[PDB]
RNA sequence: AUACUUGAGACAAUUCAUUCAAGUGAGUUAGGAUGCCACGACAAUUGAGUAACCAAUGAGAAUUUCUGAUCUAUCAAUCAGUUGGUAGUAUCGAGGACUACCAAGAUUAUAACGGAUAACGAGGAAUUGGGGUUCGACAUCGGAGAGGGAGCUUUACAGAUGGCUACCACUUCUAAGGAAGGCAGCAGGCGCGUAAAUUACCCACUUUCGAAUUGAAGAGGUAGUGACGACACAU
RNA sequence: AUUACUUUGAAUAAAAUAAGAAAGCGAAUAUUCAAGCAUGGGACAAUGC
RNA sequence: ACCUUGUUCAGAACUUAAAGAGAAAUCUUGAGUUUAUGGACUUCAGGGGGAGUAUGGUCACAAGGCUGAAACUUAAAGGAAU
RNA sequence: AAAUGGAUUUAAAUCUCCUUAUUUAGAGGAAGGAGAAGUCGUAACAAGGUUUCCGUAGGUGAACCUGCGGAAGGAUCAU
């Protein structure tokens, strides 16, 4: 049964980008994910209604493992293909941001994803 | 003798415990003499007087509610009036009139 | 509106009870 | 523990026994800060 | 009450305390009959330190309950949680009659009172009905 | 099970798996002190080959002063209480 | 232990005494009296003064004291915070 | 897809009492002359268990009193 | 006699019944008053010593609240003082700690009950990219023990064992009637085993005990053996 | 409404670890988690209302 | 209605692949979207033998089924392709 | 205030049935494993000369053989 929906909207996301994609569920957490991979450009039905050459992979993790701010840097150097490049996605107490302004909003919290 | 300590007894679930020391002398238990005076040197060096037995009585102004056997030990409560002094501990018998 | 005390305080629920 | 003054080793062989590259670059006998600059960085 | 062989009396007989942080003494506490020893609003019993929470498992007890407590257990090698659950016996004064089993109940810790009862109920609240309505 | 909540299984989950280790299991179950020769220690003081190699292995039979179970011992060298300490292979 | 200790080893000797480690096996018993034996002597540890946690050695003035049924109540300074009894 | 069939099918109205309904339990239960009837037999299992799932949730909303127990 | 008493220069705290009642988050609480009982002084001391009570030392001792332990289902049901209630007893004191009456209760698949350990626990150690795995008798903290149980004495503190008593098991002296002893303190001997040092000197460091600046200390320091290991370093 | 989560503090034996020839002796020396206390936040969550 | 065509579902399959995966055979409605490693859950495996054997427990009238070791032994056993 | 008698409490030590671990045991045995060249057969690998294997039942010096039902890992992706 569908458990996630971003877990099955990011995986819809990478195999088009890997061959626009559309996502049938929408919620809270898809959009505001999506903001995240707008703002560093990575991208351009009254039942919860229903990409440029940049994205390389977007995927969820599995259960969102509350984050520490010490923390930050095991995640970073886990997940993501180098120091520069990648980014996470966090859901925190103050929205759904990514570990630039997470860590300077000095905050930590539950880890939703990534994207290159 | 009388130890007075949880570690004979058994746990809530039913468990029993398992010994890992000796009796030791601070859970000192002692023969209850009844009150039907003596000394006892407790602990610190404090005394207690322990009345074997006694009759007189201050009060002021048949049964025993735990034990119908007692029927005439001197205890905490009895009535003969109720005791309202510790006879076994205090070492007299203090009542008041009913 | 509070802060997010039983449903009867909370915004859809008084909002429409306000409408 | 066993004694309250305080030991160290000064030196650390190498993992390999028998490699010639290393045979002629070392050759009385053949007896840190780096990864602290790491860490910061 | 004095269904025993003692004629069964106050504490400070000539009484109703309260307790200490925030809390308020029951309504049923002051105009009940009964007479408990072990009551924290009306005996000489206190509230220190510890204070604890939980739903009542059982009520078949005379004058006494069971609360469980729910938390978790963070276990480091996965990083993850597990379910546990402890159960303590908890001193409830008949203060408290519309309490039955299901509810939720602040409790605070008292002295030694059994070998297993060490702290008083001091605020309930009621549930929906566990079509078992189990009380004191 | 991979969820938050789920550490109880993959812990339990683990300690059985554990067991299929020869290995790990051989250092835990109770033949070190009744199985083994040499119980857990290193020396133990006491009193034809293969089919493609042909000859005759020189060895000797010892009974151990404590266990007293009798077990047989190579000679180290060419023409070569008596202390006895395994071989290469452990066990 | 039967009874009061007596004895008092260097190690278990309080911090700030400055006792090294290597000196001897024991260290001085401090005796009973006005004075506790982690609290005397036989900021590198109204204007009031910290004697307690990691603020001892400060000195400054007093903003507000929270207050806390429960178990404690703590005292805030000119800023940096600490219990009363410090 | 379906509760116990494997098959999956869509039908459905497209927008621009159940449990008595299953009670197909005591239709069924023509097991007296067909004693046989195997393949019966193992429906009004899948049958009963569907009441249960349903009656198990109607108690906790409450919509039947938990005094609610089906029997034959 | 500053051992033991009586005895006076004149109170202090215990029990009990009633009552007035301000800190603390919280007290019929510290405290005051009434009547009773109990106990009853500040050595009949010496060239500093003493009794009773209050407080501190005391975050200490002791009990206790919460959370946390290795393997095991070829351990699935377990508990009857068991779980709670009343009233007493006993305790330095809470409490089934115990006794009499009353009730049927307590735990368990979120692993109860039971079994194994070559299990004293922690601070820590070895090794690790991150994560982890293995060890921790042994410096320091806490626990427990003195061949095995058990019962006690003295005191402020002991269920003390370099104190006693009895049984079990041993050791020793004996004039043959009797008699003592507890190295898991320091050395040292045997036995065991692959596996582990001197039958040394001294209170001079650190510290403790004492009627006290002195005395004593196999605590402690010094010296001896010591390819366990570590650092520098001949040929 | 609690809880979980998260941020800060309080409080936190030494030795040791790391740190301001092996050594030795005042580092802000920081720990040291599992709990527990106080606190700013309520996005993702669980518990009834 | 039966046959011929289009459209959209459910079902058993089949054909091609210069792609994806794999050790390859092959798989493609997965055995793809996996070191660029995390959608949810259950079960099983840890070189080859000894061995599904012993012991113990339990079910069956029985044959047997289910649960199930260790001692000891050995440098291979095995897979897909040339 | 000592010997001593008596009744409680705490109870060592010992006896009787029963609950865990470690050991001695011969007829009576019954398995498994290891060691160049010892016997009897042809079972398997080609259609291995009766295709092979699985479950089950029976027989048989030994590999095994035969009956019932499956499988291709078949020697047929095919009329
Ligand atoms: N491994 C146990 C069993 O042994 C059985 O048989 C065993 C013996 O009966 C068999 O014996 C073979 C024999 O088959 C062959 N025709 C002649 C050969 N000399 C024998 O050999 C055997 O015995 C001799 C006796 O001297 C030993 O030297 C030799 O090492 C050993 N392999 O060799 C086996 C090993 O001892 C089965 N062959 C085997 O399948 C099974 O596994």
């Amino acid at each position: 049964v569908r458990v996630n929906v971003l877990a099955d909207a990011l995986k819809s996301i990478t195999n088009a980008e890997k061959q626009q994609v559309m996502i049938r569920p929408a919620s809270k957490v898809i959009c505001e994910f999506l903001n995240v991979m707008m703002k560093h450009q990575y991208i351009t039905t009254h039942r919860s209604g229903k990409l440029n050459g940049r994205l390389n992979k977007c995927a969820v993790i599995s259960p969102r493992f509350n984050v520490t701010l010490s923390e930050f840097d095991k995640w970073e150097a886990n997940l993501l293909p180098s120091r520069h490049f990648g980014a996470l996605v966090l859901t925190t107490s103050y929205g759904i941001l990514d570990n630039t302004e997470a860590r300077a909003k000095h905050t930590g919290g539950r880890i939703l994803g990534f994207f290159y | 003798g009388i130890t007075r300590d949880s570690r004979h007894k058994r746990r809530a679930t039913g468990g029993k415990k398992n010994s890992m020391q000796k009796k030791k002398k601070n859970t000192m238990g002692r023969q209850p003499a009844n009150t039907r005076v003596h000394d006892v040197r407790c602990r610190y060096g404090i005394i207690k007087r322990r009345a074997l037995r006694l009759e007189n009585g201050n009060f002021s102004w048949v049964y025993n509610a735990s034990d119908n056997d007692f029927v005439n030990t001197l205890v905490k409560g009895a009535i003969i009036a109720c005791i309202s002094s510790r006879p076994g501990q205090t070492g007299s018998v203090e009542g008041y009139i009913l | 509106v509070a802060h997010t005390k039983p449903r009867s305080r909370t915004s859809k629920a008084v909002h429409e009870a306000y409408l | 523990g066993r004694c309250l003054r305080n030991h160290s080793i000064t030196y650390k062989t190498p993992k390999v026994p028998y490699e010639r590259e290393r045979f002629d670059a070392e050759l009385k006998n053949k007896k840190h800060m780096r990864t602290i600059a790491k860490v910061m960085l | 009450e004095q269904t025993e062989r003692a004629y069964q009396k106050q504490v400070f007989h000539h009484y109703h305390k309260q307790i200490g942080m925030g809390f308020v003494t029951p309504a049923e506490a002051i105009k009940g009959t009964y007479i408990d020893k072990k009551c924290p609003f009306t005996s000489d019993v206190s509230i220190r330190g510890r204070t604890l929470s939980g739903i009542v498992k059982s009520c078949h007890m005379k004058r006494t309950i069971i609360v469980r407590r729910d938390y978790f257990h963070y276990v480091s090698k996965y990083q993850r949680y597990e379910k546990r659950h402890k159960n303590i016996a908890v001193h409830c004064s008949p203060a408290f009659r519309q309490l039955k089993e299901g509810d939720h109940v602040v409790i605070g810790q008292c002295r030694p009172l059994s070998k297993t009862v060490r702290f008083n109920v001091l605020k309930f609240t009621s549930r929906g009905t566990g079509d078992k309505k189990q009380f004191a | 099970a991979r969820g938050l909540h789920a550490a109880r299984k993959m812990l339990a989950q683990r300690r059985a798996n554990k067991w299929a280790d020869k290995e790990w299991k051989k250092g835990k179950l109770v033949t070190r002190y009744k199985c083994n020769p040499l119980g857990t220690a290193s020396h133990a003081k006491g009193l034809e080959t293969k089919q493609p190699n042909s000859g005759i292995r020189k060895c000797v039979r010892v009974r151990l002063l404590k266990n007293g179970k009798k077990i047989t011992a190579f000679v180290p060298r060419d023409g070569s209480e008596v202390l006895i300490s395994g071989f290469g292979r452990r066990g | 232990a039967r009874g009061p200790r007596h004895h008092l080893k260097r190690l278990n000797a309080p911090h700030h005494w400055m006792l090294s480690k290597l000196g001897g096996t024991f260290a001085p018993k401090p005796s009973h009296g006005p004075h506790g034996m982690k609290e005397c002597l036989p900021t590198k540890r109204n204007t009031a003064m910290m004697i307690g946690g990691n603020g001892m050695g400060r000195v400054g003035v007093i903003v507000k004291r929270e207050v806390h049924p429960g178990s404690f109540e703590i005292v805030h300074i000119k800023t940096f915070t600490t219990r009363l009894n410090n | 897809g379906r509760m116990y069939n494997p098959g999956r099918g869509i039908s459905r109205r497209c927008i621009p009492e159940d449990l008595y309904f299953l009670m197909r339990a005591v239709s069924v239960r023509h097991l007296e002359k067909n004693k046989k009837d195997k393949d019966a037999k193992y429906h009004l299992i899948l049958i009963e268990s569907k009441i249960h799932r349903l009656t198990r949730y109607y108690k906790s909303a409450k919509v039947l009193e938990a005094s609610f127990k089906y029997d034959a």
